[PDB]
């Protein structure tokens, strides 16, 4: 499949941005989860990047670091996670779906079984938060036997080297760091990212979203504007669910409100 | 691209996000570079020697062996600076931290002495240090907390995941990926990404290297076996690495088995875990079928990384060394036999493997053998525990 | 009539029950024996090395000392087996027992580390120890009482008295007065009957040796002055031996203020008591107008010896050594300074020599001064003291 | 004076022996310690052996460590034990007074200052506990300035050079002890000690008492068919005081049952 292609030249069309809200996957139940899916969809969602718990998210801040224990409170694991995402894909047959993962989860049962059941499900893509460009070999290798683009993370100390390694290696997009850190939405880039942008249309790299920190409006607007194709946000978004707990359907209309602002400044 | 391979057969590499790849390389040029400095090396021999009291003896245990073939040495390393062993490598870290220009200190700990042991050093060098602790651990281990502050240290809990060792590991890895420009983390075993299992292992070299030359004076020959528990793999890397080119010297180590493997409540991930990626690294692990991390447990806390360093993975699988475990009321009985027989009272940790050292006497009492334990650390610290129990 | 003069001036003598002078005859006829014995020297240099670690180092501390023209070097007596200084003695003193053909041990302690030292000495060398302690010290040193038992000792709480040091100095004679055929009485500090000032002294003279060849090679000349605390003497006499005919040597001992001197809560009998006779000897006493024995009060639990070694007194009445007091509050600024700008913890015994170097250097940090303070034990003991002042 | 040499010579003329009690001076209490003496005396005691309160009487069992510590309790000083001395030689004439006494409290003021005292109120011989002959000299030089017996132990473990030393210091009596240990009366002697008593005499020092451990009748009867002069019994008596503490007028007749049985034994 070409999900994340298709995507990218529409939105090419309308001039628009992409807008990627990141959750944890049974965050904080498997059914109110799938309701908050369907909801960022409904809302504008171009994509979607989506987490499955772990006992260690060494790359996550605070929030995601409660969306997990949240997740594991509900009892939720990675089987229950692959059939959440199949449901997902059999209601919503062209939007990219993307994974955030920790190694472990991947190679626990065999790299290429891990792709393997991503492909059976329905998955676009996979960016392993722990696993950097040097250590990527099987994991790419399994993903593209598979269909499923192997995400790079492009951060802001890359080098010149690492620059066309992401560029040759990466499909689907480049997850473009806004800042060194953890995840977070109190935390925001604000180093100027137009260089590496331009470097990576060089060498023709996967298109680029931006991530981390990425909170408000103006701040899709800008990622769009120093040439990036999107932005992706998770803390934000995984903060209105931790606020909104005891009201489900508060939770769902405030989503829906954050996520309908954020994509109208891609637009 | 690395200067030094970063894997011991399939275990190791540098599983950290990539955000973490520039300060690895750092540190790996660094060390290479230190390796080769005789200005580095003097310095850092000088602090082993007069602040650390490098050497440690090498003692011998009559009473413990009377009636067998067995003849028995300890090297101290409950006689260094700081009651462990974990003071060599701490030096040498700090050392390249300043080479380096950084001025802070990360440390991740357990059951603490990593943590003390990161606060003198950074006291005595002038660097600022924080400590990251699982807060179930800071409940239990006031005394070391309190000794870290003493020392300047700033000692930060941990309440994520299950607020123990691993969680406080996550916690200083977050932290280094937003400030290595100016903090250098000193991880406290020969684990995580490389460079840190090749450099803690050279930081705690010595301790072979003393004990080889120690027991050439008092025996004239090699030991049959050097034998030392495995938390993480620090201590017994140091014994081991200046043997293992010497192919007739044993080289065992002793995993915590805590309630007995059978019952899944232990802390020997090496014989009876599984290879996961975790903490910079692919290694054995503690984990469930899923893959979540899990921790390990032991009555000794220091022996609760959940891992261990994937150079002693890869000397086992080769057969170069050989890995079993100790139970818990085995390291109790040979605490309480040391504290008798030779008026030495030993770390828990070490004790799994002074157990050891003791079921191969008594097992077989007439094979003649020539054993050194590595005695890690000293119990004084332990004695609560173990009254408890008792 | 003895072998050796008794007194030290007119301090010292043998002021026991007659029935205990053949058994003070009999050690002094021992002891001066072990020291013409190769033997015997190389005995106790072998447990010394390869034992209890042997040199102890000698450390720098530029970190304290910064800004100030004093140069400050700390005798590593912490990094001795069993955290202090009083390893040494006792190890001498079970290998005279020994040579006598005695089987058992008989100890008094306050404190506790010389009961813990005597225990495991008497563990390593095959003796079977008994130790007597005040009970009101067994209540507050339950950690050491469980040492001692870890060690196979015996320990015997003394109710008579006020329960404390001197009551278990007491009943160890009372003890030793029936059992002396069987029993060498070993007494943990330069005091008490001769010829215990005197091998006390001996058996710890090798810190005074040592740092003398330590500090000649490290700075090619002598200390401007020695400082070690005074509970009972032997640190400092180990100290100071070696030095008293280097004239140009200042000896300076340290008892502690407690309180403050005025306020009659101190441990300074040298300079703040009254000379008598106890505990077989003629020296300075804390003590009643009428002649009753008092405590002495110090922060610090192991400076409470109400009296003081005969040696000393006399070294102060010819003007050889000077003895000065430093009080709880000043040693408690010394333990936090060390803590934090060394990383070294200080016992608090050793936190009164300590406090009074930096009071040397801070009074006149113009004047240049090489000093050596004799660092008696480790303080991972008084954390909780600390932590609870603080 | 001449107290002791009166007493030995008018015994020697009925074949008797010495009868000699030990007390704690001011045990349980000034008054009563005043009763129990007179008591001990009216019921036949040939002479005194007296105890000063002490901090530290370290060579004293448990039996006289509580005497001290009740006297102790009752504040008895020094200065009071010296008051009641002067008091019981105003009312006793011919009795010798012995005091047993620990070094620090004959040297606090001053040696000669301590046997001058003795002198003024009518003490005839100090026995100090801690001062072993090699250490004497002041001690035996102010007794005798002052008229007062130094008082000597020749312990069962005493050489030749010892028991010559002894014949010639000592005055009074010798103090002869039962064996090694401290004050106790569990604790019986049991060596035979007929050739010591035998070279005192050759060597023509003060008359024998033995001491330590007496308890019984025939202990005294023993100690004189052996040769000595007589016998001491202190913790035996301090017994009967300790057991007797809250019935005084009880206290004082087992006293004087006791210490009549044990002059009894003597003649
Ligand atoms: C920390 C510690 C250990 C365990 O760590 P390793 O890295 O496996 O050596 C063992 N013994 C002592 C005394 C320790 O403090
Ligand atoms: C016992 C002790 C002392 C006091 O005893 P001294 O005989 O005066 O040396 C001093 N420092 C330490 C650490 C001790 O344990
Ligand atoms: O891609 C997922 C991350 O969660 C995005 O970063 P953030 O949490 O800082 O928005
Ligand atoms: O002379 C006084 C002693 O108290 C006598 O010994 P004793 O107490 O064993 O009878
Ligand atoms: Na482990
Ligand atoms: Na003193």
């Amino acid at each position: 499949m070409e999900r994340y292609e298709n995507l990218f030249a529409q939105l090419n069309d309308r001039r628009e941005g992409a807008f990627v809200p990141f959750v944890t996957l049974g965050d904080p139940g498997i059914e109110q989860s799938l309701k908050i899916i369907d909801t960022l969809i409904d809302a504008g969602a171009d994509a979607l990047e989506l987490g499955v718990p772990f006992s260690d998210p060494l790359a996550d801040g605070p929030t995601i670091q409660n969306a997990n224990l949240r997740a594991f409170a509900a009892g939720v694991t990675p089987a229950q996670c692959f059939e959440m995402l199949a449901i997902i894909r059999e209601k919503h047959p062209t939007i990219p779906i993307g994974l955030l993962m920790y190694a472990n989860l991947v190679f626990n049962n065999g790299i290429d079984a891990f792709y393997a059941r991503c492909e059976q499900v329905g998955v676009d893509s996979v960016l392993v938060a722990d696993v950097p460009v040097e250590e990527s070999a099987p994991f790419r290798q399994a993903a593209l036997r598979h269909n499923i683009a192997p995400i790079f993370i492009c951060p802001p100390n890359a080098d010149d080297d690492l620059l066309r390694q992401v560029a040759s290696y990466g499909r689907g997009y480049t997850y473009l760091l806004s800042r060194s850190g953890v995840t977070g939405a109190e935390n925001r880039g604000a180093l100027p990212l137009h260089h590496l942008i331009e470097k990576l249309k060089e060498y023709h790299a996967a298109p680029a979203l931006q991530g981390f920190g990425i909170s408000s409006p103006e701040q899709v607007s800008a990622a769009v504007r120093a040439g990036a194709a999107g932005a992706i946000s998770g803390s934000a978004i995984v903060k209105i669910i931790e606020k909104n707990l005891a009201s489900p359907k508060q939770m769902l209309a405030e989503l829906r409100s954050f996520v309908s602002a954020m994509k109208a400044a891609s637009r | 691209t690395t200067l030094l391979n970063p894997y011991f057969g399939e275990f190791g590499g540098m599983y950290v996000p990539q955000i973490l790849m520039p300060a690895l390389n750092q540190l790996e040029e660094a060390f290479v570079s230190a390796q080769k400095d005789p200005e580095f090396q003097a310095q850092f021999a000088d602090l082993l020697k007069n602040y650390a009291g490098r050497p440690t003896a090498l003692t011998k245990c009559q009473n413990i062996t009377a009636g067998t073939r067995t003849t028995l040495y300890l090297k101290r390393e409950d006689l260094l600076h700081g009651g462990a062993h974990k003071t060599n490598q701490v030096l040498g870290q700090a050392l390249l931290a300043k080479r380096m220009g950084k001025s802070e200190i990360i440390a991740e700990t357990g059951a603490g002495q990593h943590g003390v042991a990161s606060a003198l050093a950074s006291a005595l060098l002038g660097l600022k240090c924080r400590i990251y602790m699982g807060a179930k651990d800071v409940e239990r281990q006031s005394p070391n907390v309190f000794r870290m502050r003493l020392m300047g240290a700033e000692v930060i809990p941990v309440h994520s995941g299950s607020a123990t060792l691993k969680d406080a590991c996550n916690e200083a890895l977050r932290d280094w990926s937003g400030s290595y420009e100016t903090a250098h983390y000193m991880l406290g075993t020969a684990a995580g990404p490389h460079p840190y299992p090749t450099i803690v292992r050279e930081f705690q070299r010595m301790i072979g290297e003393e004990t080889k030359a120690q027991i050439l004076d008092k025996e004239g020959r090699l030991p049959d076996a050097v034998i030392a528990c495995v938390g993480g793999g620090s201590n017994a890397i140091g014994m081991f690495a200046d043997f293992i080119n010497d192919t007739s010297v044993g080289l065992i180590g002793v995993e915590p088995g805590g309630h007995g493997i059978e019952t899944g409540e232990h802390g020997a991930p090496l014989k009876h875990g599984r290879v996961g990626i975790y903490f910079g690294m692919k290694a054995p692990m503690m984990q469930t079928a899923d893959g979540q991390i899990e921790e390990s447990y032991s009555i000794s806390a220091g022996l609760d990384f959940p891992s261990v360093g994937p150079q002693h993975a890869y000397l086992n699988s080769i057969g170069r060394a050989d890995y079993v475990s100790i139970t818990d009321d085995e390291a109790l009985e040979a605490f309480k036999t040391l504290c008798r027989h030779e008026g030495i009272i030993p770390a828990l940790e070490s004790s799994h493997a002074l157990a050891h050292a003791l079921k191969m006497m008594r097992e077989q009492p007439e094979k003649e053998q020539l054993l050194v334990v590595n005695l890690s650390g000293r119990g004084d610290k332990d004695i609560f525990t173990v009254h408890d129990i008792l």
